[PDB]
This record gives structure tokens, sequence and C-alpha cells, in this order.
RNA sequence: CCUAGUAACGGCGAGUGAAGCGGCAACAGCUCAAAUUUGAAAGCUGGCUUCGGCCCGCGUUGUAAUUUGGAGAGGAUGCUUUGGGCGAGGCUCCUUCUGAGUUCCCUGGAACGGGACGCCACAGAGGGUGAGAGCCCCGUAUAGUUGGAAGCCAAGCCUGUGUAAAGCUCCUUCGACGAGUCGAGUAGUUUGGGAAUGCUGCUCAAAAUGGGAGGUAAAUUUCUUCUAAAGCUAAAUACCGGCCAGAGACCGAUAGCGCACAAGUAGAGUGAUCGAAAGAUGAAAAGCACUUUGAAAAGAGGGUUAAAUAGCACGUGAAAUUGUUGAAAGGGAAGCGCUUGUGACCAGACUUGCGCCCGGCGGAUCAUCCGGUGUUCUCACCGGUGCACUCCGCCGGGCUCAGGCCA
RNA sequence: CCGGGACCGAGGACCGCGCUCUGCAAGGAUGCUGGCGUAAUGGUCACCAGCGACCCGUCUUGAAACACGGACCAAGGAGUCAAGGUUUUGCGCGAGUGUUUGGGUGUAAAACCCGCACGCGUAAUGAAAGUGAACGUAGGUGAGAGCUUCGGCGCAUCAUCGACCGAUCCUGAUGUAUUCGGAUGGAUUUGAGUAGGAGCGUUAAGCCUUGGACCCGAAAGAUGGUGAACUAUGCUUGGAUAGG
RNA sequence: AGACUAAUCGAACCAUCUAGUAGCUGGUUACCGCCGAAGUUUCCCUCAGGAUAGCAGUGUCGACCUUCAGUUUUAUGAGGU
RNA sequence: UUAACUGAACGUGGGCAUUCGAAUGUAUCGACACUAGUGGGCCAUUUUUGGUAAGCAGAACUGGCGAUGCGGGAUGAACCG
RNA sequence: GUCCCACCCAUACCCCGCCCUCAGGGUAGAAACGAUGCCCUGAGGAGUAGGCGGCCGUGGAGGUCAGUGACGAAGCCUAGGGCGUGAGCCCGGGUCGAACGGCCUCUAGUGCAGAUCUUGGUGGUAGUAGCAAAUACUUCAAUGAGAACUUGAAGGACCGAAGUGGGGAAAGGUUCCAUGUGAACAGCGGUUGGACAUGGGUUAGUCGAUCCUAAGCCAUAGGGAAGUUCCGUUUCAAAGGGGC
RNA sequence: GCGAUGGCCAGAAAGUGGUGUUGACGCAAUGUGAUUUCUGCCCAGUGCUCUGAAUGUCAAAGUGAAGAAAUUCAACCAAGC
RNA sequence: AUUAACGAGAUUCCCACUGUCCCUAUCUACUAUCUAGCGAAACCACAGCCAAGGGAACGGGCUUGGCAAAAUCAGCGGGGAA
RNA sequence: GUGUGAAUACAAACCAUGAAAGUGUGGCCUAUCGAUCCUUUAGUCCCUCGAAAUUUGAGGCUAGAGGUGCCAGAAAAGUUAC
């Protein structure tokens, strides 16, 4: 909508708000990132430190699929079972059954461990697992298998 | 000419891009044309479905390894096991994949089940009405409700194996002897040192003897 | 569409920049060289023929059948499969036909305008007729209906039939597979391709479990996946150049294409080429008969029209600039701001209102009660009774209050 | 304590502070009277009169300038659009969010419905192989709006001392494919981290980059074509120039 | 003679690339209200120009925290005009 | 760290307000976000450098013109109010 | 030169009225309110470059006024009125002939004095500069509305055979002749015209072109070049013509 | 400078061209400028030209050695300098 | 270095000649001039009397003074930094 | 309140000197010098060459050197009197 924009309030004032001494010429300073090392160095060194230079080794023909392994913490593990079944377990009316959660189906590969866990035995099937995660799931009463 | 804190721009507008701009102002119009073509195709193939049977297939990378999907055609070994002539198969709507082959036995077993229950649901009008043959339909179980999609009636039942199950306590197994984190570390280090360890062993035996 | 502004290239500066996987649209598979039919060139252009054939020619330095890696050839074994002719009925194209007022009054030159009364509607999209017309006219909506030509799809019927050809299951053994090509060195160009991604020129020039590829140069030993140097084939995709059709929160004659008009025309240059300006009388020309002045162009009367303040220099007709009439000022500029004065011209406001007393006129009907209805449930409406010191309207006289401008 | 003059009259029932207290000069003007009821008061325009008054736009420390543009009138005439960022305002959902590449349907370029994948966010750090976030009621201290049984509990945020994850430098337990593994404990080191999630889509404004980029403006450079009717040189074929 | 090559020659004329680039001249269209500057520091083949800090506007949030001050007094230090 | 519970930092508990320990003001407290113009200056009292001097060139604290009309110096951006 | 009385006026100071901006308060058992309203109190107002807020106009789109109009819509003229501080809005009088407004949202090719701006039109200068090379005209009569530049007769002159004579090549294209004629052209006039209108006019065995070659151009045999095409004209060619 | 297997010059190339229907009393490239009288010294510098005994320098290809290979190390080495 | 002849080549002197000059005067033709007919252009912020002052340091406009009378014709080259 | 040059006070090691307390992180103090890319050396015994191994080769991480004097750092000869 152009009916309310600052260009409609400039009609009648010569120079259209761009100044009388500096007249808004075409390209004073150069096009693009010109002068990066010469007259725009102050900007490129107060901000963006690290722009120039080379670092690290290179890698020909990277295939991103080789590096697919999304993770999941340990406090969100209980959010993988439906709500109605979940409340039955946490409220304490089963006492004799344990859920076998399969991370791979729900789209996870590694089970990291960050939070706490309630003292109910479970069974986890993962591709990768961390040292801290293993300890917590084991002291709760369950075990973790490797499935590939 | 940067003036403030911004993100360093990179806009690939430096050729004569204005000469190659594509606008899709005919999105609804095309849709209408496609639907007209489908109805014409459906009317030409009067009693037959529109699509063609595909087999079940597992995705080929380590990512996406879990899901399954439809393939292109059935392999020659699959057709032979179900007992279907090599040349008759394409005519009756079953496809064929010149260049796929079966390594395991679950995909083989899955696909032969697919063919077998399809042949049970297949009618087959004779080539001439006045002279029926032995492999044709006997003209009395010939009137029934038919399907036309063949993608919904024969799609993948479940791409991903059930998320979770339940088992009685005191039936949960025990892990690997020492941990399940030490198991991974050990299995990694072994493959790292396969070359050196074997070489050292071989030299000692030959040198001693 | 996403991968992705990612891996990578780059005076590693400015900048440049793909591919695999994943979801969908559309789906369709195949033929030649390398084999001896060898118990019978079984093949083909041309000419003549009466339609059955014949003649010359091509060709054994290889024309048909058979085979193309999915295999296949050669063997057994038992099963199964294969020709013609009709054809209801349906789908495309053009062409015949389709409901309702011009009723009554007013303004107007002319109703398609205003008022009163009606009718049709699977049709109130659009245009014309003397001004905004659903019913004056063309068309518009729905499924049939008149007639005709050429094609397609197709329910189901009637007919032959073998040692000709085809398909499946097993096997000792065989199993032919594209050369100045692949590859290497060197030079140039190009790519994101980095001890060199593709292409091309020059030099060297292969092999049979061989060869290529496996994104960092080399040697040794394994592994994975395909089978090049011969060929054909619809659909999803691009485009307004050609032929047609439907539309727009687009422009409205200095705009919109250079062109709404006898526009790529008139015109300029030796030439390649450059390239405009220009829409609108009135409903209907009814485009001014006749008299008179003038050599004529034309003028004045007189006519047509609702209007000539529409007269082919024609709808409406602004400003710059000019003429006539009326008013005013002017001793080397004019215009302008604050404040009076003279002259000309002019908008407002006031011209009564309310109340009380007395007299006259006319009317239905004040308080109260009874019945019915509504509603905010205690306040009202309608019908009857109520009949003159009650109520209402008007006129005449008197009185209080207020109301315009300057002081 | 008594005179003389000028300018002004805002507000619109009582409510107040007071005094000389049947009232008042106390929280803002009333009373009596005259002429005229129209050009009289008032307004617009033209002219004379007293005082004042250099031509606009622009560059510039400085313009009325002997600085530049401008004879007059009518119409045309200049910060826009797209992709990608960023902060702020309004809206929907919320650990999730986003239908429209596509399909179904339709009174048909409208409106309505559908879901597999996918993008951003939910986890960081190293060049990399890799590893990967709780001792405490998710800590202690000083302030903090608010609540409170009055003792205290203390959101957001500010300052400070600690704890945990990755990288770097030391330390080197039980074990053992005897050369593999790296527990435990430290360090004037380091991170775009954790420590009871805040994001995704869309609307509007300012700003930035590439684009013809607010509008008009070069001396040059390249690709492809047309000219010896003037003039330069030459070839073939012709013509012309008294009398001493 | 840098002379002539269609009034054009120290490199002809015509169309396209082409709206070629400009740190340089010129212009940039209605009204009212509130706030209201700089020609200075550092860097650049920088000196008719840019980035950076400063001066300015708008939008807010935390309290109404009771803190602050281009100033004076009292006590106590430094200076070489 | 010291010969040492001798110190150093951070602390628990208690005591000292009856008056929180000079004047004046508080017509303006703290923090954050995004961004415009500017980056040629000139004049004056006092101090002062080069120059014979200049309506010349170059500096320090402050006040002005630029960006500002009004009354006075007859006239005049910088003077007096 | 020093001292002492009175007096004169700034947009400065004091008091009062009015406008706006900013700040602080009151207003529901609602007899209540464009609550974005009303009422009470105090202070302030200069400004280029620049920032923000509020309002007014133009061309189109959705909704609504059951809006105006041939008994006169839009447009234009008007020292005729009213409103607003202002951009602007509303009415009276004249001309004209078919469509047009108010309110809330959406949308943009949206507001002009300048740019030696673009196109079109018109002025002062101004009835001014000027219409002066090539020796030159005069009398009578006729036609005609009108005669210096039409015709006849008579005078006076010039070109003075390297002519202002008589014919041609290039170029021009009906300009040649007759009859008639309003306006336009013949830089004055015009009955006259190379102008305007209507008709007519160019005859070849003997004059040319057609035939032959010159300087030169282009096919064929061949060889280059990605190609449009460049070379090649007797060349490394099986190239013909005469009789019955 | 040149005896045609050649000198000077055109062309992208060619079974292509100009000088050339030419052959040193000729073709091609330069300087001075009638006649008369003359035209001195300098080969260090910049150019042009001449002979390869001298080995100083030296590319691709070729030769020898090490290595399992990529590769590295050595001689030999045309014209020009 | 000289050099006969030649030159619309540059330079100095002499004889004859003359309005080049002392020093100006007169005559003829065609315009300019007036009339009848026809009839443009450059240029132009507004315009057009001076002296001094200050000012962007040389004003037509400002301040202080001088002054100041309609409408016009032929010449002129100070100024309008034409 | 960026970089370069230079400087100050500690911490953890290993040392010199002195009987000892102590002193010493270049010259008694104020100047004496240098980015990205590339090459080269030192260090661990470290990571990678992405089908799997072993040795060559190459690429990485940390610290120095090869230099920009226009010294916050382009690679660069004249004339125009056409």
């Amino acid at each position: 909508p152009t009916r309310f924009s600052k260009t409609r309030k400039h009609r009648g004032h010569v120079s259209a708000g761009k100044g009388r001494v500096g007249k808004h010429r075409k390209h004073p300073g150069g096009r693009g990132m010109a002068g990066g090392q010469h007259h725009h160095r102050t900007n490129l060194d107060k901000y963006h430190p690290g722009y120039f230079g080379k670092v690290g080794m290179r890698h020909f023909h990277l295939l991103r699929n080789h590096y697919w392994r999304p993770s999941i913490n340990i406090d969100k593990l209980w959010s993988l079972v439906p709500s109605d079944v979940r409340e039955q377990y946490l409220s304490g009316q089963k006492k004799d059954t344990a859920p076998v959660i399969d991370l791979l189906s729900h789209g996870y590969a590694k089970l990291l461990g960050k939070g706490r866990l309630p003292e109910i035995p479970v069974v986890v099937r993962a591709r990768y697992v961390s040292a801290e995660a293993e300890r917590k799931v084991k002291e709760a009463g369950g075990v973790v298998e490797l499935v590939a | 000419a940067i003036k403030h804190n911004q993100q360093i721009p990179n806009n690939h507008f430096r050729k004569h891009w204005q000469r190659r701009v594509r606008c899709h102002f005919d999105q609804p119009g095309k849709k209408v044309t496609r639907r007209l073509a489908r109805r014409a195709k459906a009317a030409a193939l009067a009693p037959r479905p529109v699509d063609k049977l595909r087999p079940i297939v597992r995705c080929p990378t380590v990512k996406y390894n879990r899901r399954t999907r439809l393939g292109r055609g059935f392999t020659l070994e699959e057709l032979k096991a179900a007992g279907i002539p090599r040349l008759l198969a394409p005519t009756i709507g079953i496809a064929v994949d010149h260049r796929r082959k079966n390594l395991s036995e679950e995909s083989l077993a899955a696909n032969v089940q697919r063919l077998k229950d399809y042949k049970a649901r297949l009618i087959l009008f004779p080539r001439k009405s006045n002279k029926p043959k032995k492999a044709d339909t006997p003209k009395d179980q010939q009137t029934a409700e038919t399907t036309t999609s063949l993608r919904t009636s024969f799609g993948v039942e479940q791409p991903l194996a059930p998320g979770f199950t339940e088992i009685s306590k005191s039936e949960i197994p025990a892990g690997i002897e020492g941990g399940a984190y030490r198991a991974l570390r050990k299995a990694r280090s072994d493959a790292r040192l396969v070359g050196v360890r074997e070489k050292r062993a071989k030299e000692k035996a030959e040198a001693e003897a």
C-alpha cells in the first residue's frame, strides 16, 4: 500500500529528504563488497571478524546421508508413548509390564541423557547411546539394546 | 558498500535474469486439463483399472533405510515362483523389472504373496464370447464390485514398523556382558587396528619358523 | 518441490556454484553385426499383363526366416495356445425451431423518464430502436426435436482349424558379443571437478574373466557394480511466431503499439535506413427555396430545426493574446503589507412569542365507574355512561415577561 | 484618609472562606434612560493618503548582486517493483508450526476439503576421527514490584562466587588379542553452550544489497552492413586551346 | 598539407550491444503541529569521496526507586606558566 | 601465609538512629533497540605562533553567524539591547 | 568635560481574553456516555539539513445512503455570498446537454514555476529591417469592375556571332498546343503564366538501340573454407562441326 | 639486396597472387638535390655484417644410474647470447 | 663555399609619379529619406535619470541627498560588466 | 578503548649466582620495525585421502623465517603546438 508511506510526505520539499550537500549520487563507495580490505576495513573488523583467510581441510564429494543421526534427550523419552497409556504407567496401575520403545521408528538414532527419569523400568532400542544415558536408564531398572 | 551491522549479502542477480523469468499464472488452468485427460483415459479402459501393480521396496540409503515404498516392477524370479508366464504378465497389468534381483528372502516372500492374492482377485474375459477356453472366467462369477485406483487398494499397508510394544516384566533380557557403551568403543577400535594386528602376527610366525 | 546458496572453484578478492537420496506429474517397451537353409535365394525394384502369371534385372564380396545377454543354441517330457464375417447400441460435426404489456395519465421534438395496474423467468448476460426497455427486435437458459456426411468405440452372435507356428518345466555339455576404437603423453578451450570433469589436434597404440567406473598422484593384494566404441520409439515440458476464441480492480486521442483515419502511407537520403500529423454536425440533411445590393467572393431580409448560442472553418469552447463599450489612475517604473476616508455594490437580524383576566363563537367530552385487549404487573389503549362555574380550537379587548442596532 | 482619568466584564442554579451579620463591595456586571428599526452598524472592490517593503529557484562561510536558469500560457513530468536480510507494530497456533509441488470437489483462474514427505525450531563443540549437558527442593550472596498468618516468600532484571558439556595442557586405576583401553584427580586457558524450552506463518513501517534502480547527461569500446554522383591515383576510349 | 575518402577525417556513414559507467553539474509536485544538528576523532593510491565514533529523531521498558549536579563550602594531594 | 589459631579474604551472632551525620536545586532517574543528515566552515574579547604588514596563514577556553526575525549603530551575517 | 530633573518607544517585563501542545485529577449498586466524550487545574510556543504525528484533494474496487438527474447530471465564466488558521468545502447568477455524488474499508502510472525540461499555441520588438548587381523606358487605341509590368501600331534602346541567336549529349517527365477560370502560387498588381480546370499531341528496311571487341565482370574443369562464400577464365577436362 | 629452388610485397588457407608479355644498360629499398670547386679525423657507444677451430650459457625429444612405481640425479646438447 | 638565368618569396637605397600627408574642398550614379503595396529575425526575471555610502571589496532597485510634466522623428556608438 | 610496535605485575616449570636475604622473562628509562594468500623449517607420533588393507606421496593442527620504507601492506615509461 503506497497511500501511506514517507514518499507521500516529501512532496513539496525539494531534495526529497536526501540532503542538500550530499545529493544521493549513484554509487559513491563502489558496488557490493568492494573495498573490503581498503576503505571498509573498519566495518569488516568491528563486525564479522573472521571474514578473510583460509582454515581447515577440504572434503571432495560430501554426501550428507552418511552423517544422519538425529538425537533425543532422556527427559523427553516418556513423551514417546501415547497419553492414555502414559498416564496408566505414571499413575501406577500396571506393576507387571514394561514398554519397549523403538527410537528408530519415531525418527531418532542416538539417545543422549540430560534430565532425570522416574523409577519405572523401560526398554530402549537405539543405534547409538551415551555413557551418562546408559547409567540412568540402567539404575531405573531397564536395559538398552543395539539394533542397527 | 556496507553501512551497519547486516548479514553479508549474496544475490545471484548479475546476468540478464529478466529475460528468463517464469511465472505460473496458469496453475488452475493446467489442473483442469489434467483431469479431462484422466477421464478420457478412464473411459478408454472401460472395465480395467487405470494404474499397474507395483512391488514393495526398501529405500536404498542408510538414512531413509527404515521406510518402504512402491517399486517399478517385479523381478523375473518373483514371476516364476508365483507361476506366471513371462510374456503374459505385462498384458494383464502386472509390470516387470528387467534389472532388479533378489538378495534376501523376505522381499522375495513378501512379493510372491502379493502376486498370489492378486491372481485370486482377477477376472479374465475371453478373447471371443462364443468360444470360451479353460483359463477364462466361467461367465457366472463375472459380476462383482470392481476397483479402479489400484494405488489405494494395493498401497503399502504400513511404511514404518510399529513404534512400541509391551512385554511382561521378568522377561526383559540382559544387555551385553560389559555395558552397551563399552561395546561400541571396542567394536570401533578393532576395525581401526585390523591391518596392523594381522601383520604383526604373521611376521612372528614366519620369522620364528 | 526439496537437497542448496550446501560440497567445491576464486589476484581464496569482487564473485561464481552442481550431483545422489526423498514426494509428485506421466509411464512402454524393443532391432541389427558376430552361426552353413546347403535336401534345393526360400528374397526384391521395373516393364507387360487380364489378376493367373511372364520377362529382363539386383544379388552368393550374402537378399528372407532363425538369435540380441532378460539370454540363447542342442537334447529329452507332457500339457496348453493361434484364423475370418457380421454387428445392436454409444461418442464426435454442421443445419432446422423455442415465454411474457408496446394497457391508462403527466413532462418532452421523440418515453427507454415519473405515477397506476399486470405477466414470464433452468431465460433479470449483452446490443439496437429519436433519453436508464426482463415482456418492441436480435440474442440469452434447459433437453429434446428437422435433415445430412464421414469416422471411431463397442454388448453379443455366425463360421473354419494343423502337424504350420507359439508358450511352460528339466539337463551332460556348448554359448559366437562392435579397433587407428579404449587407454597413455602433450597443447588449447570449458566446467564447481581441485597431481587435470567433457571436447578437439598431434605421437604411441592394447587384452580375454577381459574392460570401464568406485571424486587425491604411485606400487602390491582383495572387493562392489555394469558390459562402450551400431540403431528406433508416444505422454508429463517450452512457446502468443501462424489460425481462431474467451476474459481484466489495464489506457482513454500529447494516453494506449510507430499506426482508433486511403500508416509502414505522405516525406528525407545516392544508399544501408529514418519516418510523422490527422477521431465527434443533427434523431433525421430537413446541407438554407425566393426577393434584394454587389463585377464576384459575399452581405441583409425570409426560411428548416426542440436549438443555427449546432451552418460542412460544424458537441461542449478555458488561459496566453486582440477589438468595441462602461469605470478609474498616471511630475524618471509598476506591483505589495498595517490603518482610516470617498464612491459603487451586498449578505444578515428585526416585521413577534409565551402566560394571565374578561366577552363571543363552534365542537365532542372533561374527572369517575363498567367490559375487552396489550404491557415495563402498574402504568396505558379501545367501547359505553358521563351532558355545561369541566375540556378543547378560534376571534375581540386589557395586562406582566422576553425579544434587533448605536449610544 | 480623600479626589481625577484610561482599558477590561472571562464564568452561568445553591454548595466555600468571611464581615460592619433583618444584610454585604464575600468563589468574574448589574440598574435606569434616549434615538433608529434601515444601507443606519457591518462586509467586498476600486482609488487617493501616513509609515513600511531590493527577484524568484540554487551551489556557497557569505546572493538583490557586475554569479548561473527563467518572454508568456495549456497539457505531460521524477524514490517504483521483485528476490534475499534485519529491527519494530497487529494477528493465529504454541514444543511445535507451515493446506495450494500435488490430489478431491466446484455456482469454475473464486470458495471448501486431504495427506506421505520436506523446511525452520527443539543441542553444542572441534580442522577432524569423535564425544555430547542435575551433588543441592535446578546452588550461595546483595538488591528488587507484589503478596503476607507480619515472621517471611520473593517474578522480570542487574552485580558476583560456584556447578555441568565440547576443545587444549597435565595426571595414568582395575584390566588385557602385551600393546590396546583411558577410570580418577587437576589447570592466571577456550565456545555463537546447559542451568524448569519460544518458535513458526502472516500483515504494516524504517533501513541495506543486486538489479535500467529518483529523473536527464559524456570524450570512448565491440558486432554486422552501405558508399569513389564531390575529391585522390591509375587504366580503356574520345574532345578542345586567337594574334605577335 | 595529417591532406582527400558525398557541406563529416589525427580514423567515414547506418543499425544493434545500449536506458553503456560517472566519487561530477541540473531538477525533484498539498497544508498544519511537536522535536531539532554537523563541518570534529581514527583508518583508506584518502584530499570534490567512503567506513568508524560523536551530535539528532522515534519506539519503549524498570521504579516513580528518591537518586543525581558544566555549582559552592570544609579536609587533603599533584604542577613549573 | 606465619615458629604458632599468628594473619588474609568470605562469613554466623550482637550492639550503636530520639537526631542517617556541610549548603542549594531536583521545570526532568537508569537501561535498551532501529535509523536520518553532517564529516569545505567563518567572526569576536583574552592568551598566542610565521610574516614589514594585510579584509593574510595557523592554534587554546568561551560566546556568536551559519540555521534568526525584532529595537539601536543613517546604510551593513558576526557589534549593543 | 562633569553633574542633576522630566519625557519618547521593541515581537523584552507585568495583568486580562482567545488557540494549540504537554502534564496532573474527577465522572456506574449507572436519572448513562460520538468513555476516542465531558468537566477542573498548571506551565510552555523562534528555526535550515533532518525525524515523527494529524488532516485535505485525484483515477479505480467492495459495502451502504431504498442518494441526485432531460421540470436539466458533468464541465466552463462570475471586483456575488457563507465556513475553516490552512491545503480546501458549500451556495447564488449565466452558458450547456447525459450522466454523477456523500460515508467506512481496499488499491495506485495520485497533487508542479523552474530542470539552456517535452509537444502545441501566442506576444513586445514592428507596419520596423528591408524588397538598391546585369544601362530604360514613352504616346495612342482595344478588352475589362480594376492596367507601369495584357495585346496592336508608332518611337527610343540592349545582346553585337568565344550572343541574351539556331540545335544537341547527361538530367527533367507532359512542363508542348487549344479553350476557359473563383480562391491559392508568380516576396507589388495581374484580364497574363512553366500555376488551376477540360480536351489534343510523339508514325522509320535507309536516324539510333539491336551486331563486334577494349580496360573490366561472371558461369564451367578443379582446389580451399565450420560456413555466408574466396581463388580460378585455359588451366593436371573423354569439352566440338561439316557434308549427303 | 638479388642469378629465379631467388629478392621485395599481398592472403584465414589454397593445384592463390603483384613486380613479370620481366633477367643486372634489370627489378626493388634509401639519402642528397642544376653547373663549377671540394667532400678532412674517429669503429670506443647504438646498429648492420663475417668464420667456427673455442665451451662459457642452454628447451622439447633422446641416453645412463637409483627406486616396487610415480619421480629424482647425471652427462650429452641446435639456433641465439 | 661561390653562382649567370628565373621568382604574385623576405629585406635596404635612388630617379620619375602622385590627396599617403600639411588640410581639406567639390561633382556624378545607387541607397539611406517620404509615400502606395508586401512585410521578417536575433533578443527579453521586472524594467530602465544621477552623486556618495555600505555590501560578494565597481548598483537601475537599498540608505542619505540632487531632482522630477503628455505623445513623438533622423543620427550616434558611453552604458546596459550588451 | 580495533590491529602492529613497545612496556608492566603475577602463575606453573627448569636453571644461574651468592654464606644468606634476595636478584634475573635481553641492553638503566624514553626510538631501533611488518597483515590475508603462497613457500619453508621445528613439534606430537596426532587426524584424513570417503569400497577394505600395507608402504611412498599429498592434505591438516600449534610456533618461527622469506615483505610490502607510498611503512593498516595495487604488479607499471613518455609526448601532444593535431
